[PDB]
């Protein structure tokens, strides 16, 4: 049983919101419950409402009139609106059911600004560990994920919370320890993805000329 | 959130913590509680049901109870890894789910001074107008850690921003990364840049740092 939700990182204020939940190795109609849930950042979980068996739906008093909950039975998915959003709307996003299973979540933002793609840039190693990484700079609205090696590299990294800069913008980093005898023989990339700008960049890291 | 959780909770490997669950009598004094474990970046994962269940795949380091409108959570044995958010949950009057503000778990372990290093900005990002200063703290703990920039023994207050990563999944310890942002021109003027700093571990502050025009590529 597998749920991902779906839909855009970044909704304008008064805009409706709107998500989908992806659900396989499992048939909606056989599900007790499908709901959505969400959690502002940094903040604890709010139940947004539910669809059961029947049909019949349930939501959270204070979302009632702006939110939507239905089901598509040929697509298999369950769907989320909400109208009218604002700023206090920002949250992460989880789809759920009893067959419970969580979804990924899906960070939503309500906001004024724009989609901005991300520059990247390395932070090149030189003078028996050696720390090298990525600046992920200048873009909006969050996530960004960064991986390293497709996956290959994990032991030793850290991948630091994004930062909003006072330009409006994010900016974070990506940095992992490595033995310094391997900066001559291994090739390291970051991953970075910024899904809401539809941005991926792989970008190879190579120790600086130093003197 | 609904339900009142402390912050948060700390202890060395190998102790107990328990983290306690307020409500009222129409939520958690009426109906069954459940517990979350949630990992940074990963949704809530569930580790009680009904007052005191396991769940299968949860090892019994885990146990929960219940006495009249409040819930608490125990677990025994404490790991690296065991750090994260905990929520308590429950039904309101209404038999609608509300869950607690959630608490913070800490692993008291050894202290452990950070290794430093700095990162000159790439001429790649200098061509496009801007210089981005990195200074790295790697693997320290405890969390209370000080950094301080200096450009030509100038100190700079105000134009740099950090952020901290969550307690290591093996080791338990922190890193932080503390960047210094100038424009390309206000680089180009001036030659040290130095990052300080100071934590518990170290006898003495530590310094890194590096003169404009050392590096290339």
């Amino acid at each position: 049983v597998q749920l991902q939700e779906s839909g855009p990182g970044l909704v304008k204020p008064s805009e409706t919101l709107s998500l989908t939940c992806a659900v396989s190795g499992y048939s909606i109609s056989s599900g007790y419950y499908w709901g959505w849930i969400r959690q502002p950042p940094g903040k604890g979980l709010e139940w947004i409402g539910s669809i059961y068996h029947s049909g019949s739906t349930y939501y959270n008093p204070s979302l009632k009139s702006r939110v939507t909950i239905s089901v598509d039975t040929s697509k298999n998915q369950f769907s989320l609106k909400l109208s009218s959003v604002t700023a206090a709307d920002t949250a992460v996003y989880y789809c759920a059911g009893l067959t419970a299973n969580w979804g990924q979540g899906t960070l939503t933002t309500v906001s004024s600004a724009s989609t901005k793609g991300p520059s990247v840039f390395p932070l090149a190693p030189s003078s028996g560990t050696a720390a090298l990484g990525c600046l992920v700079k200048d873009y909006f609205p969050e996530p960004v994920t960064v991986s390293w090696n497709s996956g290959a590299l994990t032991s030793g990294v850290h991948t630091f919370p994004a930062v909003l800069q006072s330009s409006g913008l994010y900016s974070l980093s990506s940095v992992v320890t490595v033995p310094s005898s391997s900066l001559g023989t291994q090739t390291y990339i970051c991953n970075v993805n910024h899904k809401p700008s539809n941005t991926k960049v792989d970008k190879k890291v190579e120790p600086k000329s130093c003197l | 959130s609904v339900l009142t959780q402390p912050p948060s909770v700390s202890a060395a490997p190998g102790q107990k913590v328990t983290i306690s669950c307020s409500g009222s009598s129409s939520n958690i004094g009426n109906n069954y509680v459940r517990w979350y474990q949630q990992l940074p970046g990963t949704a809530p994962k569930l580790l009680i049901y009904d007052n005191n269940k396991r769940p299968s795949g949860i090892p019994d380091r885990f146990s929960g109870s219940k006495s009249g409108t409040s819930a608490t959570l125990g677990i025994t044995g404490l790991q690296t890894g065991d750090e994260a958010d905990y929520y308590c949950g429950t039904w309101d009057s209404s038999l609608n789910p509300v869950f607690g503000g959630g608490t913070k778990l800490e692993i008291k372990r050894t202290v452990a001074a950070p290794s430093v290093f700095i990162f000159p900005p790439s001429d790649e990002q200098l061509k496009s107008g801007t210089a981005s200063v990195v200074c790295l703290l790697n693997n320290f703990y405890p969390r209370e850690a000080k950094v301080q920039w200096k450009v030509d023994n100038a100190l700079q207050s105000g134009n740099s921003q950090e952020s901290v990563t969550e307690q290591d999944s093996k080791d338990s310890t922190y890193s932080l990364s503390s960047t210094l942002t100038l424009s390309k021109a206000d680089y180009e003027k001036h030659k040290v840049y130095a990052c300080e700093v100071t934590h518990q571990g170290l006898s003495s502050p530590v310094t890194k740092s590096f003169n404009r025009g050392e590096c290339i590529d």
